[PDB]
């Protein structure tokens, strides 16, 4: 979030990889920007 | 495709604005609103 | 807008935020409408001293 809008950037692999976060390069494309005007101190996740 | 969405604010509670960020089985809603956010959100599927 | 919603007993819909704790950033918005406490005391209820 900057100056009243929040944004959001994402990605996704084609690896089928063992088990740990792995330490290639492939950078994050734009895919939102949204005008929430909120102020933001914490977040949740939402599991099925 | 555990991971839904998300929840953002800082009182979670309708004192103050909150976005809401979440993916069904039709789309991925996009919300703000004075929530009442649950003590613990989630979605849930029954599963076959 | 004086030609569009002056009353003449005073158009009391509109309001504005007289009082808060802070600046707010830019193009930030709030809502909450909840009780200022210009005295030190942990004022709660509607109203205080
Ligand atoms: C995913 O969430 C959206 C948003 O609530 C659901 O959209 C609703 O669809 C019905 C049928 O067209 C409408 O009557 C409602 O008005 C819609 N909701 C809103 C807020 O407008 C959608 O049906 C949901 N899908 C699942 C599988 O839960
Ligand atoms: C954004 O939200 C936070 C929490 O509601 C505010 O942070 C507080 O700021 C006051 C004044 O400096 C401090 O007394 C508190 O200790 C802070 N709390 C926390 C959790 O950090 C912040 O001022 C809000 N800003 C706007 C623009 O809304």
């Amino acid at each position: 979030n900057i100056d009243g809008y929040f944004k959001i950037y994402s990605k996704h692999t084609p690896i089928n990889l063992v088990r740990d976060l792995p330490h290639g390069f492939s950078a994050l494309e734009p895919l939102v920007d949204l005008p929430i005007g909120i102020n933001i101190t914490r977040f949740q996740t939402l599991l099925a | 495709n555990i991971i839904r969405g998300w929840i953002f604010g800082t009182t979670l509670d309708s004192k103050t604005q909150s976005l809401l960020i979440v993916n069904n089985a039709t789309n991925v809603v996009i919300k703000v609103c004075e929530f009442q956010f649950c003590n613990d959100p989630f979605l849930g599927v029954y599963y076959h | 807008s004086n030609n569009l919603d002056s009353k003449v007993g005073g158009n009391y819909n509109y309001r504005y935020r007289l009082f808060r704790k802070s600046n707010l950033k830019p193009f930030e918005r709030d809502i909450s409408t909840e009780i200022y406490q210009a005295g030190s005391t942990p004022c709660n209820g509607v109203q205080g001293f």
